[PDB]
């Protein structure tokens, strides 16, 4: 019988990563072997030095018959290994728990309150979907007991079936009813979460759970009134938990109506003037307020006094003040726009603050601040954050920039030149997911085709390593090579485009090594359009078609082959399958 | 003695080669 | 041609650096502990790392990692010879290889390390000739270096002139898992210990096969090596003219000669492993060893490693001759035999239960290695001539040598 | 702590300074910043103990960069100690006035620099020479204004052949970094002078006689021979470097010998044994070897044809080393070792790493495709593979059906049903292309083709680009091949990739593959169920130019990564 | 609720595990790998807040072992906080002198606290007196 | 050491 502290102190003894995995391998041997006998007296050192050996990052597969068998004992201790085992290393997908179900609903009726409580939090934090389909009633049957110390075990394996299994909330309506006169805080704090719980998983019980909104404004009263107590009073705050719970049920209650929000509108203001913001505690219950108010359908007074505590909030020095105060702007972005719009400098500032989540949450700030008449001006600032972001936020930047331009774009030129300017500098940045939205808007623009084409042809002869720059030139030229170049069918005076630069250039791009087979493809595919598009180079392709049709690719293989095809047999077809696709939204 | 073969003279050259 | 050379730590702390070059920072020893470790994470770790335009080459030691970090494209196979031949000096100097004599000799390993090698061209790389001029317990540096004699210290006198050499036998042999072995091979291993007065050359001579067919005598038993490896003071001038091995002893222990060549011959144990694993219920280990060698030669310190299960346990040994014991570090039953006379037949029957949970992942097939040992054998079948001491003093040597045949990678492909 | 080591340092006690240094050495060595004390250790560095003088000096070459303004008080201290009678003593202060990184103090040590060129003793000589070229590579000017090519150029005719290899080594280098004017190559009385001293020089020396060789180019048959002649003892040494310096050596003059002559064959049929003795190395020289092995593989292929056995990877040999393995065994394989190559690649599919079976799966389609005689050996080791019930397995299978369906595609309709139902429910894009492909291609000895193509039609707008063009190809090609039983599916594929797929090179096929169908769907056949010509498979061996080039360099960094010389330094 | 609660050392050592989530064992190990190392590699002015998968990935460590909290979006920030403070209070009212040392130690007295404490990811025990007489009580039981 | 020390140092 090996103790866990022993095996602690030997695993702390070694040193070499080798040495500790044999010093582990011969624990769990051991283990096994004591195991294998049925050995029941020293069950409780196993179990703690398998439990360690897990949590240390060692298997535990044969080690999952003796907690069951240990769950159901009779001694207290190797009860309370057998849940640990069951709630550590036992899971939904482990399936080693359903033989778990007898056990939980044997000890579900046991006398002992510590084996009910231990056996309900075990349910509660391994919750299965068959496992609640058996246990549902139970759950049910512990919520009407009178115990103080088990209403908040019966509540929270109520919340977590109702989470496991949303259709069986139907029979905890009834259960919770006139159940807001708790005086224990355990007890009225789980009420409330079940009460919350069941109206965010359906909508039906909103207007039964709204009528107690008097009796929740007259609870939260009573708590604000009596600051100071023994229990649940920490950094001068009493109840915090309780007080956070009442405040999301609040923003959470009456969100769309105006009774709701008319009721707790006394009591929000009170607490927005009543509570001091001083500790993390008390800012916390600020932020919750606020957030709660700007939810609701609060008073002009409520969002004027939530704007103030957020902006106060921004200029605090404290890393999770700013981080707080930055994502209670971007919930509060389409509610109190016109306010928000006072924080454009602080928005702005974030950007360069020297914290990763303060700098992404100043981004999403000012994405989600972007307007119709800002955008103009915000641009400046968004290219300049994406030139000197950080590489897990350039491609983030990149993504909101087009997104924005999309969006609010002020005109098609300005637009098209932003995700001009985005793609020359987002390189290996750029999504490939958005090189599909950049070529559906080129091809619905048909007004700036010229421009677009020569920038395209310009950015695409300096480099060509830039997937989606890349291949967005390539759908360009495809679509506008008859606008790109113009009296181009023979030798001209010099321009930026001679009918036989584009080819070169598609051909160096197919045959070059920094293709991914998309952007080859999509080469190949401007390639063979360009047959019937640019009547200048013709009969030089079609050697190269023929070539590139034995491709080590099956699919550019077939592809090369199929080009050759139709330009040896369908000469005369070639044009009449080289029809512009359409364009749609 | 000891373990792996126990050691043994050795000659100077092949005698037979002259 | 590395920049500078150090020795880590276990924890990434550095034991000891010595820069040779200068033109790599010292700094970027710290990255290369980042490196390392996504590339043990990614399996893409190797040897030799790469920090941008400075290669940092680090050799696994028995406590840290000797990290030599390089900018240029300098010679690779040089720069692991140099770390070689520091850890051959550091094992010569220092008996334990831990972070225990690396923090208690450091004024003397700066001295070595500083004698080594200059901007990064090894300069002295014998363990007597540094012991000779650098010690942990200075004069001019000894002549034997500067002359073209460096491995044979001259002025050297002893009262006997004795010399233990050791024939050395590797069988190897690859056997798959269809019963058919695909490597079987013998290294040989000339090493002599010599401890003599003076500095006499040795004249070896031996029963080749290509000595024996150049001098007519092709007709006996002569080994033919494929590979022979001279040591450093054997000349090769003379070996490739007419074979003659010729060279300085050195003084003490060194490896003269090591042969090289495949092997026809039937393997000396033949090990039939039977698995008779049932579906998570027991396990059955048919284990029979046949002894093909000899039976005037006894195999000592026999131990035929079994890889039993990883989850297995409860289990039970039914053999014949040999001790079984498992050991749960090594996830395995070993068939420990103390001595085993050639043609001797053990069989045995392993037993053990299973858990009933299932292996969440596989584990493999780990292959089937004996560690056996039995000496006065000559299985290669070469018999050495005559050992051609000369000394200009003029003395009678005694030399000695003992044949040693042990079991170097026998290992049998699992079923 | 500092006050009082500065304390002992300023003290005249003997025992007192040498243990001020010995702690300040293991606070250096600890990672404490001990520059500050360095002026305060100026003043007592005249030391008569020897290892006073050496910690001294490793701590003004540790503390020069950063202190550079009070390592001026040293030049006299190095100048005295210049001149000592020990050899010690006066190649310790030679390798540490080159080993300081200062522009002021190489000037003043030119002097010493030119007074211990010509030392009598040979480590005098061979710490002379290595000062001149830490010299020249730290300021090229100076050295050449010091005129020290001359001197390094005549150490090399000299005794000391320790003292020479090392001045050859030094010259080498100097010419290394220089831009090739003025080189110091030799006639052929030079390398006969080197060949000479060669047996001669120590292990160290022997890789610095024998890169000398490796620059100059041999004009005649005779002088070649007689260097090869001269490098094959070579192949007898111990040293892995100088064995590997040997063997790239022989190399590079086989380039200019003549293959007539016998003494071609002769190299060549001695390489085989240094290969293998080499093959045997340290795991950290296992790779290295390996890498030697595949460069020199692609000059001369035939002299390792025997050596398949030694390839094989073993059960305790390195990731690295197994893939090594694997690669030499791929770059190899050959029809005479057919059989053994697949039953190790068999033994290599049943090991835990799953990029060592994906390497070993890659290995074995690579072996399939460069040999067709094997090719039903590989058929049925990928069947073996696919049924053997392995996620990575499986999809390595198809994938190695696929490749060689596009390649000897002629009789490989007999795997088509066996791989019709073969678990496809695996989602990987590469099995999945594959597998689509090899449908649409081989929808013939398959009659629930498009049965089997519906489940993957299910979610073909959002399954990827390849993916869908792979789909949108099988569907063209089965309503091209069998219309009857797919003229709706053909439909429904261009409804969705025409209307629902916004890919622009996808919606361009969609659009071809809709006006094909609807223009003259016979043409649709010989134009899109074309027979597509021999696949032109990418030959692994590298670029003529680049092998040449990679055998003067033999053992760098370079080959090991398998790139330009230029490629790789900064 | 709180996905998954872990308390790991400053070296990387994992001093307490507690996950809400049914997640595989790989997946799990990558998870926590993953936290290890963005702690890890994370100033001592970051805000003590991470955005990483859509969790609320909070880390505030008063000692060398640090602890991690991985909540949804849709609490405020600082009851995570205050929650991590309240436990971290209990838990050295529970032992007394809380060391690391003793943590490893008490490894079963910390999950049996814990566990009392929060089940579920959600809050179970308001009071910091009540929970502790429970502890107590449920100890003495044998 | 750092392990014996208070996580919170009341």
């Amino acid at each position: 019988p090996i103790r866990l502290r022993e095996l602690i102190r030997t695993i702390r003894t070694a040193r070499t990563q080798a040495e500790e995995r044999e010093m582990i391998q011969k624990e769990c041997a051991a283990i096994r072997s004591s195991f294998r006998e049925e050995d029941n007296t020293y069950r409780c050192r196993n179990v703690a030095k398998l439990l360690y050996m897990h949590m240390l990052g060692y298997p535990a597969h044969f080690g999952q018959l003796e907690c069951l068998k240990l769950i159901a004992s009779q001694k207290f201790t190797d009860k309370r290994i057998g849940y640990l085992g069951a709630m550590l290393l036992l899971d939904e997908r482990q399936d080693v728990h359903l033989l778990m179900t007898n056990c939980i609903k044997n000890d579900l009726n046991h006398s002992t309150q510590f084996v009910q409580g231990l056996a309900l939090c075990t349910l509660g934090c391994m919750g299965s979907s068959e496992m609640c389909r058996d246990l549902a009633g139970e759950v049910e049957k512990l919520l009407k007991t009178s115990n103080s110390y088990l209403r908040k075990k019966a509540a929270l394996c109520a919340v977590h079936v109702i989470r496991k299994v949303p259709e069986l909330m139907e029979m905890f309506l009834p259960a919770t009813k006139n159940l807001l006169n708790e005086k224990n805080h355990g007890v009225l704090h789980t009420s409330v979460v079940l009460l919350t719980e069941m109206c965010e998983r359906s909508p039906d019980m909103l207007a039964h759970f709204r009528k107690l909104v008097p009796q929740l404004v007259r609870i939260l009263k009573n708590l604000i009134m009596s600051g100071y107590s023994p229990e649940h009073d920490v950094s001068g705050i009493s109840d915090p938990f309780l007080q956070v719970r009442i405040l999301r049920l609040l923003r959470i209650l009456g969100r769309n109506d105006d009774d709701s929000s008319e009721a707790m509108n006394d009591i929000l203001a009170q607490v927005a003037t009543n509570t001091e913001t001083s500790k993390n505690v008390g800012n916390a219950i600020l932020y919750e307020t606020v957030l709660t108010i700007m939810d609701i359908k609060s008073e002009s007074g409520l969002r004027v006094l939530a704007i103030n505590i957020l902006g106060r909030f921004l200029l605090n020095n404290d890393k999770n003040i700013r981080y707080v105060a930055l994502t209670s702007l971007l919930k509060t972005v389409q509610t109190d726009h016109n306010a928000v719009q006072r924080h454009r400098s602080t928005i702005v500032d974030c950007l360069k603050d020297l914290d990763v989540s303060i700098k992404r949450r100043a981004m999403e700030l000012s994405f989600a601040l972007v307007n119709g008449n800002n955008i103009r001006g915000m641009m400046k600032e968004l290219l300049y954050f994406l030139d000197s972001c950080e590489p897990e936020f350039k491609a983030d930047c990149a993504s909101g920039i087009f997104l924005a331009a999309e969006k609010y774009a002020p005109s098609k030129r300005w637009h098209i030149d932003t995700i001009m300017r985005v793609l020359t500098t987002a390189g290996s940045y750029v999504r490939d997911d958005a090189v599909p939205n950049l070529i559906q808007l080129i091809t619905n623009s048909v007004e700036m085709h010229a421009y677009t084409v020569q920038r395209l042809y310009k950015a695409i002869l300096g480099d060509y390593s830039q997937q989606p720059l890349v291949q967005v030139a390539a759908w360009c030229i495809g679509e506008y090579g008859d606008l790109l170049v113009s009296g181009q069918c023979e030798e001209e005076e010099p321009i930026q485009v001679t009918e036989d630069e584009v080819l070169d250039i598609l051909e160096s791009v197919l045959i070059s090594n920094m293709s991914t087979s998309v952007t080859r493809g999509y080469a190949l595919t401007a390639i063979m359009k360009l047959s019937t598009r640019f009547t200048c180079t013709v009969n030089r392709i079609k050697k190269v078609v023929s070539i590139y049709g034995s491709s080590i690719d099956v699919e550019l293989q077939q592809r090369a082959v199929e080009y050759n095809a139709l330009f040896k047999k369908y000469d005369h077809m070639r044009s009449a399958l080289l029809e512009r696709m359409p364009v749609m939204e | 003695d000891r373990k792996g073969g126990s050691y043994s003279q050795a000659a100077g050259s092949d005698s037979a080669q002259s | 041609s590395a920049s500078a050379v150090y020795v880590l730590d276990l924890k990434g702390k550095v034991l000891i650096c010595r820069n040779y070059r200068g033109d790599v920072d010292m700094s970027e020893v710290e990255h290369f502990m980042p490196i390392l470790m996504e590339k043990e994470e990614e399996g893409m770790l190797s040897p030799i790392l790469a920090h941008g335009g400075v290669r940092f080459m680090w050799i696994k030691h028995n406590n840290l990692y000797l990290v030599a970090t390089s900018k240029k494209n300098a010679c690779v196979s040089l720069v692991f010879s140099f770390l070689y031949k520091v850890v051959q000096v550091f094992s010569e100097y220092f008996k334990e290889l831990e972070e225990e004599s690396i923090r208690d000799n450091f004024v003397i390993i700066y001295e070595l390390l500083d004698e080594l090698m200059d901007f990064g061209y090894p300069q002295t790389t014998d363990s007597k000739i540094l012991q000779e001029y650098i010690t942990q317990e200075a004069p001019r540096p000894p002549a034997t270096v500067t002359n073209a004699v460096s491995w044979r210290s001259e002025g050297i006198k002893y009262r006997k002139n004795e010399v233990f050499l050791d024939v050395i036998e590797a069988v190897n042999l690859l056997v798959s898992a269809n019963g058919n072995v695909l490597r079987s091979e013998i290294v040989g291993s000339i090493k002599m210990r010599v401890f003599l007065s003076g500095m006499p050359e040795l004249r070896l001579g031996l029963n080749d096969k290509v000595l024996f067919d150049n001098t007519g005598r092709g007709k006996s038993k002569s080994v033919e090596l494929e590979d022979v490896k001279f040591h450093q003071c054997v000349r090769l001038s003379r070996f490739e003219n007419d074979r003659t091995i010729s060279f300085i002893p050195p003084d003490g222990e060194f490896e003269l000669m090591s042969y090289r060549l495949n092997t026809h011959v039937k393997p000396l144990i033949w090990i039939e492993s039977v698995i008779e694993k049932h579906s998570h219920s027991r396990i059955e280990y048919m284990v029979k060893a046949k002894s093909q060698f000899k039976r005037r030669s006894t195999a000592n310190n026999v131990e035929i490693h079994i890889p039993v299960p990883n989850d297995a346990d409860s289990p039970k040994f039914k053999t014949t001759v040999g001790s079984v014991k498992w050991v749960p570090e090594n996830s395995e039953i070993v068939w420990s035999v103390k001595s085993f006379p050639g043609g001797k037949e053990y069989l045995m029957r392993a037993h053990f239960g299973l858990p009933s949970v299932e292996a969440e992942d596989k584990e493999g097939k780990p292959p089937i290695s004996v560690k056996f040992e039995i000496p006065y054998f000559t299985t290669s079948g070469i018999q050495v001539r005559y050992l051609k001491i000369i000394e200009k003093s003029g003395y009678q040597a005694l030399p000695w040598v003992r044949y040693i045949t042990q079991n170097g990678d026998y290992q049998l492909r699992t079923q | 702590e500092i006050f009082e080591l500065k304390a002992e340092l300023n003290s005249d006690k003997k025992e007192k300074k040498k243990e001020a240094v010995k702690k300040v050495i293991a606070s250096m060595t600890v990672g404490k910043d001990v520059s500050a004390l360095f002026p305060d250790v100026v003043n007592c560095m005249q030391t008569d103990n020897l290892e006073l003088k050496k910690l001294v000096y490793l701590y003004l070459m540790n503390y020069a960069k950063s202190q550079p303004d009070m390592a001026i008080m040293a030049v006299n201290t190095f100048v005295k100690d210049c001149e000592d009678p020990n050899p010690l003593i006066r190649a310790l202060a030679v390798r540490t006035m080159g080993c300081i990184r200062v522009d002021k103090i190489t000037e003043y040590l030119c002097e010493p620099l030119r007074k211990c060129l010509k030392d009598e003793d040979p480590y005098v000589r061979k710490t002379a020479a290595v000062c001149v070229a830490k010299l020249h590579d730290i300021n090229a000017q100076l050295v050449e204004d010091q005129g020290f090519l001359d001197t390094l150029k005549d150490l090399i005719s000299d005794s000391n052949p320790m003292v020479v290899a090392n001045a050859v080594a030094a010259l080498s280098e100097i010419a290394e970094s220089h831009p090739s004017s003025n080189l110091l190559d030799l006639n052929p009385q030079s390398i006969n002078k080197l060949l000479t001293a060669l047996n001669e020089c120590t292990e160290w020396g022997q890789i610095f006689i024998l890169d000398c060789l490796a620059n100059y180019m041999p004009k005649d048959d005779r002088e070649a021979q007689s260097i090869c002649e001269r490098v094959t003892p070579r192949l007898s040494h111990a040293n892995s470097a100088v064995v590997l310096s040997a063997v790239k050596v022989l190399m590079k003059f086989m380039e200019m010998l003549s293959k007539d002559l016998d003494y071609y064959g002769t190299l060549l049929k001695k390489l085989a044994p240094p290969l293998v003795t080499l093959l045997s190395a340290e795991p950290e020289l296992q790779y290295v070897a390996l890498r030697n092995i595949n460069l020199i593989v692609q000059k001369r292929p035939e002299i390792l044809k025997h050596e398949m056995k030694v390839f094989f990877v073993k059960y305790n040999d390195p990731i690295y080393v197994k893939l090594e393995k694997l690669d030499i065994m791929i770059r190899l394989a050959s029809q005479a070792n057919i059989a053994q190559v697949l039953a190790e690649l068999r033994e290599y599919a049943t090991e835990v790493d799953v990029d060592f079976v994906r390497k070993a799966v890659r290995a074995i389609g690579r072996c399939a495709i460069k040999v067709e005689q094997s090719a039903e050996r590989c058929v049925s080791t990928l069947l073996d593979l696919i049924q053997t019930k392995v996620n990575y397995v499986v999809q390595e299978a198809i994938v190695v059906i696929k490749d060689i369906f596009r390649k000897y595609p002629n009789k490989y309709e007999s795997v088509i049903a066996t791989l019709c139902e073969n678990l496809d429910s695996l989602d990987e894009p590469e099995a999945r292309a594959a597998m689509i492909w090899i449908v649409g291609e081989y929808a013939e000895r398959i009659d629930n083709a498009d049965e089997l193509l519906e489940s993957f039609l299910e979610g073909f707008h959002d399954k990827s680009t390849q993916v869908q063009l792979q789909l949108l190809t099988a569907i063209v090609k089965l309503f091209l091949k069998k219309p009857t039983e797919t003229q709706e599916l053909v439909q429904q594929v261009l409804s969705l990739a025409t209307q629902d797929s916004d890919n622009p090179d996808l919606r361009d096929r969609g659009y071809i593959y809709w006006r094909l169908l609807s223009t003259d769907p016979v043409a649709a056949k010989e134009v899109v169920l074309a027979e597509k010509p021999l696949i032109s498979e990418e030959t692994d061996l590298i670029e003529p130019t680049l092998l040449d080039e990679l055998i003067c360099y033999i053992g760098t960094l370079a080959s090991v990564y398998h790139k330009p010389p230029s490629a790789f330094v900064e | 609720m709180i996905h998954f609660i872990l308390l790991f050392s400053r070296q990387g050592k994992l001093r307490l595990q507690k996950w809400y989530i049914t997640l595989p064992d790989k997946e799990r190990k990558k998870i926590t790998r993953e936290i290890v190392q963005i702690i890890l590699s994370r100033g001592h002015r970051t805000s003590s807040f991470v955005d990483w998968k859509e969790l609320k990935l909070v880390y505030k460590r008063y000692a060398s072992l640090y602890f991690c909290c991985a909540i949804e979006n849709q609490d405020n920030e600082l009851l995570t906080l205050e929650i991590v403070h309240r436990y971290v209070e209990l838990l050295d009212k529970y032992f007394g002198n809380v060391c690391e040392l003793d943590i490893i130690f008490n490894f079963e007295k910390a999950y049996f606290i814990l566990d009392e404490f929060i089940i579920g990811g959600e809050i179970q025990e308001t009071s910091k007196k009540i929970a502790v007489k429970a502890i107590e009580d449920s100890d003495m039981l044998q | 050491k750092g392990e014996n020390t208070s996580l919170l140092h009341p």
